[PDB]
């Protein structure tokens, strides 16, 4: 039988450490995370399964968002795995630069107390079976994987794993947009007895048109711009849009960008013209200094913590405030206790060290580019799998009980949304 | 917050409100535990009403989210973990209602494993004194944790377990909880199903493990029949809790003075247990002096004996060799297990008197040999173990940290001769994975440093260490590479001085390819070349332009780690005093803190601020702190983006005019908490709350 | 009936009576006992000072050949023209454009410059083919596609190589020759589960070693000595392995950053060759290629028995400083065997062999999932391999040189 325990997002968004066990062979599908919590909450409990290395075949990341391999290098070298973990070849290279950046956030939220450190970072990532897409790679003599085309961001597959003829394919973060970057998730009729979808957008152009007319608005009227984001998250998909529209209406007004732990968008582009186009079967852009935003007139930063965490972003923000041509564009969720979600709260006085109430005028400005599936894709990469059980391991359990009425009435097959602990049996 | 916390209590139960963020409700369940420590809580109750009231909302209606409901479970457990706040929150029928039918357990938000979870951490919460012993024993609060030991959720019956543990290990401080807790949990021992015998064992392990007592005598007599009993059932239940069972009485003396026949279930669990579970019991039983002598060899000769199907079957009981050979799977368990507990055991001052350490070495070279071929079967065992147990990398990482941790066991030459003479065809084989190859290179090094000079017949190893070393170092993989960077660097830091390792890696291209590392594409590559070609050029052994290579990097690398590493190769470079950081001192740190200071990085800067910090040190002159740093990238760094560089810089001007305005403990008192502090404060998370501005949770 | 032929188990002559011919290889192993091609000692070794002779299997009745490989077709014309033979051959285009590119060039390598008391056969060693030999014998292919019938006889996509194909015949006897789970067009195997006879003729000739590892075992200390300021000489073909090193080389100059060393590739039929896929194709050593040479380049020549080609001269002027090196990809050839006649070598000698073919565990496997009445195996493949004291003979008859067993 299948056994199935969501070790701690089953019902909610981070924390992904979904465990599976078939026949003989346990597998962890994510080591996710928690931004908020800042002392041993923030990973997946792992005293629900004791030793590890003798226990647990395989883990298995699905891409490189904090929230599906932020414990990894907790998990392996803190609570003691030695096993392989399989990361499609992109996952591998943006997340121990990912995982440098979360260090830093919580090396100053004061968070370090059970925590990962960079040589962790770096033996963990050593312990990485980097596979291809579409290959089949055989872990023990009867237990395969095999990574997918998840289409969500660069590196997001979707990893079937396989005993003889029971199964169980795992599409952590897929999407069904083909839009003006990576395209859409691609998964074959393997027919598995259970497909452990995503469901964050449930109950699920026009921000690509949005987000370059509010900057081209407020690069005209002398105001300036920050987009606070990760090292490489979704930046480098925002890089394409303000050259490609800046190639229609240039302006020849400034773009800059700044992370420290990579180049603007080239190690990012080595992996993704093959990812992209072989694997699914600038000169407006320039860089930043710290003193670089005191020049005056139009001028448009990417900033290196995101959701406002204290930082780059955090400075930059505070410095731009007063003008009220000015604007701020958020395209992530912004934790509670980060400055982004203050201000895409509604408020508008927000404190610092002493009493210093700082006047944010700024124009404020909430675009989501996150690239996950609606409510159709879902249902058509259910229809592309053709599974005989339904697994939600993302996504809040309002929408997902929608997803899963759903589900169980056209399509006539068993869904399953478990909480954190529960075990589910087929 | 106090003067916004009826506006919240307000906003809580408000169903006109959206869904709180479960987050914002555990930081307030955090923000209330901690101001019920010094404070009473019935005082804090009285000043604010609005509790009592969000809590007779909590029982008065019918439609909460499961995360409020939850909230108000632990918060009503947090407030009555005193006697008086109990008292005070049955003025009303509070608490006999809250727990009881009338709140959450008597409606269908039962049925989320938020709201049980919850209810069981206020009851836990509340379970503290005699008046919640008495509202546990007389309104059959014990029989629904009796029921939650079962529930589906692992963290709620791994919860209702410890509240029961918790419920009996202070009623006992025969009363009516602690004689019901311990009839029903001598009712499941003696039960037919696997889970009730399962919870009753994680129960008494519990409960025997934390408190060591008269009582807990008198539970282990009146238990210790039918905890022998289930030795005696096919197939054994509940092996795992069993052993840790027998693991935490044993280790507590107090229990064999007892009866003894708590070391006459161990000697028939070691032979009658399963294959999987006498490895742990037996090293559990070994790790401890208490148990028998006549115990402690039966003991040992079951954990040896997987070790000793492989030296009677390859060098030209059944119970063990029905499971060495019965599939690639139990073969790799079971010798991955044996050599892990022997890595366990091989430490420890509790090990046995007659270490076997050559035939342990024996044996463990000869796993390895059975994994990367050339072990020579001398029985159809030995050709079943060649056969079963060759390509498996499982066994060979076991068994290289095995041979790894052999190395502290002091003994002849022909032991480090033997280890490795193995090592090294793991290293050169072309089979080899990488993480088999990292594993192989740190059992080298271990076994390398244990040869006291370095030893006749070891530098005719590193010549032949060395052509492997740099076949690895132009590896595919970039594990690989890092690995024997990682090796090198560990080794030239050791016997970086040695006369044969500086006259025998020269003689290799050992240098020439850990300097062509430092143009490799992997960021990682480059920093532990960097930091090798420091390791390397810090005992002289560079095979002059160096530093202008690694200001290269400092510049206008285009990643981080190799920033990072190239300043901490200066940071050894300037604490050590390298020729090439100490021919001129002023001038080293002048062009290297220009590269420092316009950084895009925090742990460069910081780095930076740690170099000035060894200046500082290397000088105690002010004139050569008037260049680019000292007093100048300090000044800027003090109002840095970071706090860690920030509080890097106070540190270190704590350590001139300008230096006299600054008010530097009020600016580290500043720089000491979170940076999140002025929003994980209660005010904020309140006003976070209580924001209506408006504008789902999503991936990071 | 199955009147077998050419004792070696990888290139066989299997003539499976019914008359039908299961595939047409050449043993070549004979050419390991002359003198290069630029009775006397050398090292020990006798070796007869002529053209280097071919193991011809030991034919006007098999009017059938269903060739399936282009390593295991180069002895077509001995049996097909110049022997009284009148019939057919059958195969897919991509086997057989890069089959008659070997046997063009082996012309060429030949006819440009016109253990033996262990040796199995010498009355049968006979001079090589001619090109109009070669032709007349290319010429009487007819090319069938994967899958497609032409008795029943349907060929069957296998994973081997590009064209690598495996066959079957109805009435049932299947057939595998040259296959591969790990990759060209995976194994179409799920056609050869319901068999009554099986034959297991293609299997890897070094089964203790994974070939992702001897992968890297070749690029490791390709790069060890290209960095070392040393050539490197991959004795290898036009068509086979060398595709699978290239697309790991340049994947390999990607990942580990080796760059600034030229590739270069040196066959008459090369540059007809390389479409099939910083590669410099040159077409000889004597013309453009003699002013083009940079000194660490990495030389891929035309045959692995270092008698013929360009390879004989790179042995004779690399083969005493120890900068050089050669590695031995090929799973047909001796290391040692076709390394006799230069044996005072200064010149790093390394065997790398990269064979993708069925290891036996996934042999037992395949087997598992087939569940044959019978299977027939070479000699080799039943008993334990000479060399090695594991388990490693297939458990589920036997054939050997002129061996002819009844089923
Ligand atoms: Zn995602
Ligand atoms: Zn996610």
């Amino acid at each position: 039988e299948i056994r199935v325990t969501p070790l701690g997002a089953g019902q909610d968004v981070g924390r992904s450490c979904i465990l599976v066990s078939i026949a003989g062979k346990n597998v962890m599908l994510d080591c996710g995370m928690h931004m908020g919590f800042n002392d041993d909450r923030r990973f997946p409990d792992f005293s629900y399964i004791t030793r590890l290395t003798d226990f647990l075949d395989c883990v298995i990341i699905s891409h490189f968002h904090l929230d599906h391999c932020g414990a990894l290098p907790y998990f392996s070298e803190m609570v003691g795995y030695d096993g392989p973990i399989y990361m499609t070849h992109p996952t591998q290279a943006i997340c121990p630069i990912l995982l440098e950046d979360y260090r830093k956030i919580a090396v100053d939220k004061k968070g370090e107390a059970n925590f990962f450190t960079s040589q962790m970072i770096k033996d963990c990532m050593k312990k990485v079976v980097a596979v291809h897409l579409h290959q089949t790679v055989q872990v023990d003599d009867e237990l395969e994987i095999k990574a997918y085309y998840a289409g969500h961001v660069l590196g997001a597959a979707m990893f079937q794993i396989k005993v003889g003829s029971e199964s169980v394919v795992y599409t952590g973060d897929y999407n069904m947009t083909p839009d003006r970057h990576l395209g859409a998730a691609w998964i074959d009729k393997c027919r598995p007895n259970l497909l452990i979808t995503e469901s964050t957008y449930a109950t699920t152009r026009c921000r690509e048109r949005d987000f370059l007319k509010k900057v081209h608005e407020t690069v005209e009227r002398g105001g300036k711009v920050l987009i606070p984001v990760f090292a490489l998250g979704r930046a480098q998909e925002l890089c394409i849009l303000l050259e490609t529209f800046w190639e229609r209406m240039n302006l020849k007004v400034p773009i800059y960008f700044s992370t420290g732990l990579t180049e603007k968008a080239n190690h990012y582009y080595k992996l993704f013209i093959p990812w992209t186009n072989q694997k699914i079967r600038f000169k407006h852009i320039k860089a930043f200094d710290r003193a670089f935003a005191d020049n005056p007139g139009p001028m448009v930063v990417f900033a290196t913590p995101g959701m406002l965490h204290a930082g780059q972003s955090l400075q930059i923000f505070r410095k731009w405030a007063g003008n009220e041509k000015n604007m701020v564009i958020m395209p992530g969720y912004c934790v509670q206790g980060t400055v982004g979600h203050k201000i895409l709260s509604g408020q508008r006085k927000l404190e610092m060290e002493g009493r210093q109430v700082l006047e944010v005028k700024m124009q404020v400005e909430y675009m989501s580019f996150s690239a996950h599936a609606d409510a159709k894709g879902i249902m058509q990469l259910v229809g592309q799998a053709e599974p005989e059980s339904v697994l939600l391991v993302h996504g809040e359990a309002k929408k997902m009980e929608f997803l899963k009425q759903k589900i169980e009435q056209e399509l006539r097959v068993n869904c399953y949304m478990p909480a954190n602990g529960e075990t589910v049996t087929l | 917050c106090a003067q916004l916390l009826p506006a919240l209590c307000a906003v809580l139960v408000d169903p006109r409100q959206p869904v709180a963020d479960d987050t914002c409700l555990e930081k307030l369940l955090d923000w209330f535990k901690t101001v019920t420590e010094g404070e009473s809580s019935v005082v804090l109750l009285q000043e604010h009403p609005c509790l009592v009231e969000l809590l007779s909302h909590v029982l008065k209606v019918q439609d909460l989210s499961s995360g409020v409901l939850s909230f108000s479970l632990r918060l009503a457990g947090t407030f009555a973990a005193q006697e008086n706040c109990f008292q005070y929150l049955q003025q009303g029928e509070l608490l006999p209602g809250l727990f009881g039918e009338p709140g959450p357990l008597g409606r269908a938000t039962w049925a989320v494993p938020t709201v049980r979870s919850g209810w069981i951490q206020g009851l836990r919460s509340l379970a503290q004194h005699p008046s919640a012993l008495r509202f546990l024993a007389d309104h059959g609060a014990v029989d629904t944790i009796f029921s939650l030991q079962g529930d589906s959720s692992l963290f709620v019956a791994s919860a209702a377990s410890q509240l029961l543990v918790h419920v009996l290990a202070l009623s006992m401080r025969w009363p009516a909880c602690a004689q019901k807790i311990m009839d029903h949990v001598e009712e499941s021992l003696c039960s037919a199903a696997t889970p009730k015998v399962t919870q009753a064992l994680n129960v008494l392990t519990t409960t025997f493990g934390r408190c060591q007592s008269p009582w807990t005598e008198a539970l282990w007599v009146r238990l210790s029949p039918r905890v022998a009993c289930l030795l005696e059932r096919d197939p054994i239940p509940a092996a795992h809790s069993f052993v840790d069972l027998l693991l935490c009485v044993a280790r507590s003396p107090v229990f064999s003075s007892s009866d003894g026949s708590l070391w006459e279930t161990v000697a028939r669990a070691l032979s009658c247990l399963g294959p999987t579970h006498m490895g742990p019991l037996a090293l559990g039983i070994l790790k401890l002096e208490h148990c028998p002598q006549a115990l402690r060899t039966q003991a040992f000769q079951v954990l040896l004996q997987p070790l000793a199907c492989v030296l009677k079957a390859t060098v030209q009981d059944a119970t063990t060799v029905d499971t060495l050979l019965a599939s690639k799977s139990s073969c790799a368990g079971l010798l991955c297990r044996t050599l892990a507990h022997l890595e366990e055991l091989q430490p420890l001052p509790q090990r046995p008197s007659p270490w076997p350490q050559a035939s342990l070495l024996g044996a463990t070279v000869t796993v390895l040999r059975l994994c990367d071929g050339s072990a020579a079967p001398a029985s159809s065992v030995g050709g079943h173990l060649c056969g079963t147990l060759a390509g498996c990398v499982r066994v060979q990482r076991a068994a290289l940290d095995f041979l790894g941790t052999l190395s502290q066991g002091t003994g002849p030459q022909e032991l480090v001769t033997q280890a490795l003479a193995v090592l090294l065809e793991c290293l050169e084989s072309p089979g080899s994975s990488p993480t088999v190859l990292k594993k192989a290179f740190q059992a080298t090094l271990r076994w390398l440093l244990s040869s006291p000079d370095l030893g006749p017949l070891i530098p005719q190893f590193l010549r032949e260490l060395f052509p492997v070393l740099q076949k690895r170092l132009c590896h595919p993989c970039w594990e690989v590479r890092d690995s024997a960077l990682e090796f090198l660097t560990q080794l030239s830091r050791h016997w970086g001085g040695q006369a044969d390792f500086r006259c025998a890696l020269l003689a290799s291209e050992v240098p020439q390819l850990a300097l062509q590392l430092l143009q490799d594409p992997e960021s990682y590559v480059r920093a532990s070349a960097v930091t090798a070609m420091g390791q390397l050029s810090s005992q002289g052994l560079h095979a002059q332009s160096l530093f202008l290579e690694l200001l290269h990097i400092l510049s206008v690398d285009s990643e981080g780690f190799p920033r990072r590493a190239v300043m901490q190769v200066f940071t050894e470079w300037l604490r050590d005093g390298h020729a090439d950081a100490a021919q001129d001192t002023e001038q080293f740190v002048a062009t290297v803190l220009q590269a420092a200071s316009r950084d895009l990085d925090w742990e460069v800067r910081a780095q930076g601020l740690e170099l000035a910090l060894v200046f500082l040190g290397q000088t105690l002159a002010l004139r050569a702190l008037c260049h680019v740093g000292l007093f100048d990238f300090a000044f800027c760094a003090l109002f840095d983006c970071d706090r860690p560089v920030a509080q890097k810089s106070c540190d270190l001007l704590l350590f001139l005019a300008m230096l006299r305005s600054l008010d530097l403990e009020g600016l580290r008192s500043t720089l000491a908490e979170s940076s999140d502090h002025v929003e994980k404060s209660p005010q904020s998370l309140l006003q976070d709350m209580l924001a209506t501005g408006g504008f789902e949770a999503d991936c990071y | 009936k199955l009147y077998c032929l050419s004792g070696h188990p990888t290139l066989p002559c299997n003539v499976l009576k019914f008359t039908i011919m299961l595939d047409c290889g050449l043993d070549m192993t004979s050419t390991l006992n002359f003198l290069p091609l630029p009775l006397k000692e050398c090292s020990g070794h006798v070796f007869v000072d002529s053209v280097p002779e071919f193991c011809l299997p030991e034919l006007s009745t098999v009017d059938v050949i269903l060739i399936s490989n282009y390593h295991c077709m180069m002895a077509l014309p001995y049996i097909t023209e110049h022997t009284g033979f009148t019939g057919t051959v059958y195969a897919t285009e991509p086997t057989v454009q890069i089959g008659r590119l070997l046997m063009e060039e082996l012309v060429n390598f030949i006819e440009r410059v016109p253990p033996l008391k262990d040796a199995v056969e010498v009355s049968t060693w006979r001079r090589c083919y001619t090109m109009q030999e070669v032709n007349s014998a290319l010429s009487k292919i007819q090319l069938v596609g994967y899958s497609q019938k032409i008795v029943q006889v349907t060929p069957l996509s296998s994973g081997y190589a590009l064209g690598s194909s495996n066959w079957i015949i109805q009435s049932k006897v299947s057939y595998v020759s040259g296959s591969s789970l790990l990759t060209p067009q995976p194994m179409d195997q799920a056609s050869l589960k319901n068999s009554d006879v099986l034959v297991l003729t293609g299997l890897t000739q070094i089964p203790t070693a994974n070939p992702d590892g001897m992968v890297g075992e070749f690029c490791s200390n390709l790069a060890l000595t290209v960095r070392n300021g040393g050539n490197v000489l991959v004795p290898c073909y036009p068509s086979g392995v060398i595709y699978d090193l290239l697309e790991c080389l340049y994947q390999y100059i990607d990942s580990a950053g080796l760059s600034s060393v030229p590739l270069y590739f040196i066959s008459p039929v090369a540059n007809s060759s390389l479409e099939f896929s910083k590669l410099k194709h040159y077409p000889s050593i004597h013309g453009d290629f003699s002013n083009d040479f940079r000194q660490p380049c990495v030389v891929f020549t035309g045959h692995p028995s270092l008698r013929f080609g360009d390879v004989v001269h790179f042995m004779e002027l690399w083969g005493k400083s120890s900068l050089n090196t050669v590695i031995f990809t090929e799973p047909d050839f001796s290391y040692l065997e076709a390394l006799a006649p230069y044996q005072p070598l200064a010149m790093k000698c390394i065997y790398c062999p990269i064979d993708t073919r069925l290891n036996f565990i996934q042999v037992s496997k395949l087997l598992k999932e087939v569940q044959p009445l019978h299977v027939v195996c070479p000699e080799q493949y039943t008993q334990p391999p000479p060399a090695q004291s594991h388990r490693m003979d297939l458990m589920i008859p036997a054939m050997s040189y002129r061996r002819a067993e009844v089923l």
